[PDB]
RNA sequence: GUCUUGGGUG
């Protein structure tokens, strides 16, 4: 999703010179003061109040690679940070990366991170809207109209919490549905259409994101190719 | 750029049909029906008119230099 | 296909999934078309091939240059022997036949 | 509500491209550069100072005399053209392209010269910065499609490039490993060192490298009997044991060093791997002696006495040691805690309890576009310029005259440097 | 598990009370010498298992990437448990699994 | 950046083997895959001193030396060829003289056409450079 | 692909080329004592 | 990858138990290869 | 007419 899997020079630059995917974007950098303020408000404890004799369960919080404190309960902190980012209070290009085995919470506001947009599957396990896209036909109606019914473009989608940006590090922690149909298991038998993979090992999927369209992983030059999924990759 | 006079493959004259084709497309006829009415029956002649991109309109917007 | 992400090949799989689809088995044919995951894995494999072709040719050319410089002065002489430029015998009869 | 179809997805994607286009990263990077970066680089080192107190064949009369200039705001004007007559007028990319000109804006820097004498200045033109076409400072930003046609510009042309001597130049994004992240690497068979935690440090302001600091694990598997861990401070030639730097930073009792290292006393393998360090650094018991031990290696001049060898080593431990943490004094505990975290990551990789870090992971990499690249080059060239200003105020002030500073700045340094780098590609002086 | 000093806050090292033949612990800084409980003085291991069950937190149920199994919880007969393999990372380690119930948070196994 | 050709896949006569390919001559005659080519040559006058400079001018043989082996008969009186004139290889399109430092006191610095290319002059531009000295750009055109 | 052509400038080098380097003389190779030129591409398919 | 190919005597070369005994004789084991965990105990009196 | 840099081809 970040760099084109097919566009690369032949020879000595092979693999070293890369080409951005169509929906790729580069972060501009952002001030870390609001991040620190939100962390301090919601309950982060400092390292001048740190005592590893007691803090055997605390999760350490990194901001731009700087360890700035610890928290008793990363769950509500990540929930609140993600809601703030999806409401516009935090810059949409800011990484919010929880690590669970390592008991860490890493927030990045670095410049130069590559990121890509995804649909947001409603994953809060408390409403009938769970396990489905938050984007609906009202949003598409607004996008075609060009205004809300009391300019409606891409940024309004991003700030309404139906699309968010993820860099490579945040992508580690998310569960991306490949197509909007993959969000629900079908009950077919088409000898012509390609077999969408079985995916039988996992009892219940908890998707957090969906690709807008899988063809967006390609770049400018690979996008001209017709039916590139019917070719061996060196030809692409 | 501008509609070619002949069909590349066979040589039928298609240069006199671009304006009629545009007028047919204005009044709602879909592309296949318009190409049928202009009596373009071979798919070579048809793709001559269906795939033309008229760039002279874009070139004409830059002021005459004399 | 290695676990390039943490415990998975791609972020569309779950952790510690060793099934053929997770680790780079392409079930379709070229006629049927590859899935995006299979497309990416096949791209990784083709990239490995391209890297090999681009990178091994220098070692191979160096090897052939060294072999040529080592064996360049060796000639069959009118008495049948195989000698170098110093006149030293390498084989008393060429190919032993 | 109904099911989102593929066509709905293409409507969303069309919204994305309607807003952003295809070269928005170049344009946004350059707009950030011209809005904030130049001013921040000018205020990075914002003052020059000359001084002379006394004893210049006078009548024992001594006066402290400081000559000083403070750089102020940056003024950014539209690209202009100056003819050999001296006439001026607006410059557009097509004219710059036809006559092999460079399409650049003038940069002015307010300078306010001050002097202090104790007995015991206009918009200086500092250079021309090339402008990225179709950015907020280009003269093609405010036009509509009609005027664009009248200015000989193609509406499909998206910008994102520079015009240097009438040649279109594009800045290729540079890929680099991230900053302020700990990475732990395996090592090779004929190497006593087995595991190395490497961190590069940089500041949130400027985003420039400052210092680098590895923490190696000496001792191979079954060979190299001493499995100690030794730091590598910048500006010192030989590698210091870890307990030495924990003592130098202000935690002497070995229990506290271990606790900064050990979050869980119950764990035993890591504590069993920590003893040889404690033993190889058992000699020291206070901060001064350890910090001298660091000082005795600082690669500085020979023979500094203890009291200021200590100052040199303390300066190294304060600045150039984890500047991202902080570069001010009185906050050593945070650096000690980061050292403990780094040692733990080292040991986790060494005890096979966690896999070694992935070099090729794309989340641990950054892309440097026009913004940061021009920031680096401009910082270099402007420190050149300020050094010229100092070298000039050394001479001219001797004359004891008032000077207007418009002959003190050789504006051609930044202009020639930017033009040379963008025209050749060689990123540097 | 080595202790630390009750006075000097450094670490105590082993020693011998040659006039009583009892293993003391000697401070290398101070003169304090306390009685010990365990006469063991050293250990070394090659077949270790530390890191078997340690890779679990309270909110591990909140991880949405862990695969969910239908194994019965031995504790509360709960038909929903997330599972994962041994968090030890050696080359020769098993592929045997661990099972965490979302009801009691008790970890269990299929053995 | 292409054209929809009608393609047959056949071992027709053996001239399309090993990534060769047979093309219709009649379709070529009707304009298939036909393209225009534009090459632009540049030149200007330098200042070697106070009153020592180069000049765009048709170089007469008497006052000049080391004249190129091409023909100079296409330049106007200003040392510049006019748009609309066919040009072959080795023909001079920008006449220039460099003065001899201390009659017959000039060396030439003329710009010929590339020895391989034919074509027709399209657009002879004339302006002044950054330093106010005369500047010339000559764009050639051809069809491939 | 592109290939280079060298023209011998005397009768001795002409004779050397025609009597040592000529294509018919290189049909069998000493590398694997087998031919190096075979019927290929369309003539092979067509003869089958 | 250094490697030997150890051909066995024919009487051994047909029987599998004898070949496995020769394998045991040829293979290298150190005290490391059969040791689990070493302690150090203070035992003041040898007879107790 | 020379040296470096960059983009490529088999
Ligand atoms: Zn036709
Ligand atoms: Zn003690
Ligand atoms: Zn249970």
């Amino acid at each position: 999703g970040l760099v084109c899997p097919a566009e690369t020079p032949e020879g000595q630059a092979c693999g070293l010179v890369k080409n951005l995917s169509l929906l790729s974007g580069i972060s501009i950098g952002s001030p870390s003061e609001p991040i620190i303020n939100f962390l301090e408000e919601w309950g982060m404890e400092p390292l001048e109040d740190y005592d590893p004799a007691q803090h055997t369960k605390s999760t350490r919080i990194f901001v731009n690679g700087v360890w700035t404190g610890i928290h008793r309960d990363p769950s509500m902190l990540v929930s609140t940070m993600r809601d703030l980012r999806r409401s516009g209070a935090i810059s949409p290009e800011v990484s919010i990366i929880r690590d669970i085995r390592e008991r860490e919470f890493k927030i990045f506001t670095d410049v130069g991170r590559v990121y890509r947009p995804l649909f947001i599957v409603e994953d809060d396990e408390s409403k009938d809207n769970k396990g489905e896209l938050r984007i609906t036909k009202e949003h598409i109606r607004k996008i075609q109209q060009g205004y809300d019914d009391d300019v409606y473009g891409w940024s309004s989608l991003v700030t309404s919490g139906v699309i968010e940006y993820v860099d490579g590090e945040e992508e580690e922690t998310i569960m991306i549905a490949m197509t909007p149909e993959d969000l629900q298991t079908r009950s077919l038998n088409d000898t012509a259409k390609r077999i969408k993979p079985e995916m039988s090992t996992s009892s219940h999927h908890t998707f957090t994101h969906c690709e807008i369209h899988p063809s967006m992983i390609l770049g400018v030059a690979a996008s001209i190719i017709p039916f590139p999924d019917h070719n061996q990759s060196p030809r692409n | 750029m501008i509609i070619p006079v002949r069909c590349f493959s066979c040589g039928k004259v298609v240069g006199d049909k671009w304006d009629a084709y545009l007028r047919l497309l204005e009044e709602g006829k879909q592309e296949g029906d318009a190409l049928d009415e202009l009596k373009l029956k071979r798919y070579c002649c048809r793709r001559m008119v269906l795939t033309h991109v008229d760039l002279i309109e874009k070139f004409l917007r830059y002021n005459p230099l004399e | 296909i290695a676990f390039g992400f943490a415990d998975r090949s791609l972020p569309h799989f779950t952790k510690d999934d060793f099934s053929p689809e997770s680790k780079g088995f392409v079930e379709n044919s070229y006629l049927r078309g590859l899935t995006p995951q299979e497309f990416f894995f096949h791209a990784m494999a083709g990239r490995e091939g391209l890297i090999d072709t681009a990178v091994k040719t220098a070692e191979t050319g160096y090897i052939q240059r060294r072999l040529v410089k080592a064996l360049e002065d060796i000639m069959v002489h009118y008495d049948g022997t195989t000698r170098n430029s110093l006149g030293d015998i390498i084989q008393f009869l060429y190919g032993e036949d | 509500d109904d099911t989102i179809t593929t066509e709905d997805c293409w409507t969303v994607i069309s919204a994305f491209f309607e807003e952003k286009g295809l070269v928005s990263q170049q344009l946004d990077s350059f707009d950030e550069f011209m809005e904030t970066s130049i001013q921040d680089l000018v205020w990075e080192e914002p003052r020059l100072i000359l001084d002379q107190p006394a004893q210049h064949t006078n009548e024992k009369d001594n006066i402290n005399k400081r000559y000083e200039i403070r750089f102020g705001k940056i003024y950014l004007s539209r690209p202009t053209m100056t003819e050999a007559d001296g006439t001026t007028h607006a410059m557009f990319p097509q004219e710059a392209r036809l006559r092999n000109l460079t399409y650049s804006s003038p940069v002015y820097l307010d300078m306010e010269k001050s002097m202090f004498t104790s007995i015991d200045g206009n918009k200086v033109h500092i250079g021309k910065v090339p402008i990225m076409l179709r950015s907020k400072f280009c003269s093609l930003r405010t036009l509509d499609e009609v005027d664009l046609y009248k200015m000989k510009e193609c509406p499909y042309d998206m910008g994102g490039y520079f015009v240097i001597n009438g040649s279109e130049k594009v800045l290729i994004a540079q890929e680099r490993s991230a900053a302020n992240i700990v990475q732990v690497f395996k090592k090779a068979a004929p190497s006593p060192i087995s595991h190395v935690a490497e961190i590069r440090s940089a500041l949130e302001k400027g985003s420039r490298l400052i210092s680098t600091m590895q923490i190696k694990l000496y001792g191979r598997e079954d060979k190299g009997t001493g499995r100690t861990i030794k730091a590598t401070l910048p500006y010192v030639k030989q590698d210091i044991p870890i307990v030495i730097v924990f003592r130098a930073l202000g935690v002497v009792p070995d229990g506290e060093i271990l606790q900064h290292i050990c979050y869980d006393e119950n764990d035993w393998q890591m504590l069993e791997m920590l003893k040889p360090c404690i033993e190889e650094g058992f000699v020291i018991q206070d901060k001064e002696v350890a910090l001298d031990f660091i000082g005795r290696r600082g690669s500085a001049a020979l023979g500094i006495r203890r009291e200021k060898r200590i100052q040199y080593a303390k300066d190294i431990l304060q600045k150039e040691l984890l500047p991202h943490i902080t570069q001010e004094e009185g906050f050593e505990t945070r650096k000690t805690f980061f050292l403990g975290y780094m040692v733990n990551r080292l040991l986790l990789c060494a005890l096979e309890r966690k896999d070694q870090d992935d070099r090729d992971h794309f989340g641990k990499k950054r892309l440097d576009l026009a913004g940061p690249l021009l920031a680096n080059l401009f910082r270099i060239l402007f420190r050149k310029l300020t050094r010229e200003i100092y070298r000039y105020m050394q001479r001219c002030i001797e004359t004891d005259r008032d000077f207007n500073l418009n002959l003190a700045v050789k504006s051609t340094t930044i202009t020639s440097g930017l033009k040379y780098s963008l025209a050749t590609g060689n990123w540097g002086e | 598990s080595f202790r630390f000093c009750l006075e000097c806050n450094n670490m105590l090292y082993p020693k011998e009370d040659k006039e009583n033949q009892r293993l003391l612990y000697s401070c290398r800084n101070c003169d304090y010498t306390e009685l010990a409980e365990d006469p063991k003085v050293y250990r070394h291991e090659l077949i270790t298992n530390i890191g078997e069950t340690a890779g679990i937190v309270d909110d591990i149920g909140q991880d949405p990437t862990l695969p969910r199994s239908d194994k019965e919880c031995p504790e509360c007969h709960s038909r929903d448990c997330v599972f994962f393999q041994s968090q030890q990372r050696r080359k020769d380690t098993n592929m045997t699994l661990f099972y965490v119930c979302l009801n009691c948070k008790k970890t269990f196994r299929d053995e | 950046a292409g054209q929809n050709a009608i393609v047959a896949i056949a071992c027709y006569s053996g001239y399309n083997q090993e990534d060769s390919m047979i093309m219709n001559q009649s379709s070529i005659d009707r304009g298939l895959f036909r393209s225009l080519f534009f090459r632009s040559y540049m030149d200007q006058e330098k200042r070697f001193g106070i009153s020592i400079v180069e000049e765009f001018e048709k170089p007469t043989r008497a006052t000049t030396l080391r004249l190129k082996h091409g023909t100079y008969e296409k330049l106007d009186e200003d040392g510049l060829i006019a748009p609309g004139v066919r040009v072959s290889g080795d023909d001079i399109i920008i006449g220039k003289t460099t003065p001899i430092p201390p009659y017959h006191t000039k060396r030439d610095a003329s710009t010929p056409l590339r020895s391989t290319e034919n074509g027709i002059v399209d657009q002879v531009l004339l302006t002044t450079n950054q330093e106010g000295l005369k500047f010339v750009k000559v764009r050639m055109r051809t069809t491939k | 692909d592109e290939m280079n052509l060298h023209v011998p400038q005397s009768e001795e080098t002409r004779a050397e080329l025609s009597q040592l380097c000529a294509v018919p003389l290189q049909i069998v190779s000493p590398q694997s004592n087998k031919p190096v030129m075979g019927i290929v591409q369309d003539t092979l398919c067509g003869v089958r | 990858t250094p490697a030997l190919t150890v051909y066995l005597d024919r009487e051994i070369a047909l029987d599998i138990e004898k070949a496995k005994v020769i394998q045991s004789s040829i293979e290298y084991t150190t005290l490391k290869n059969v040791t689990s965990a070493t302690e150090i105990y203070y035992d003041p009196d040898p007879t107790s």
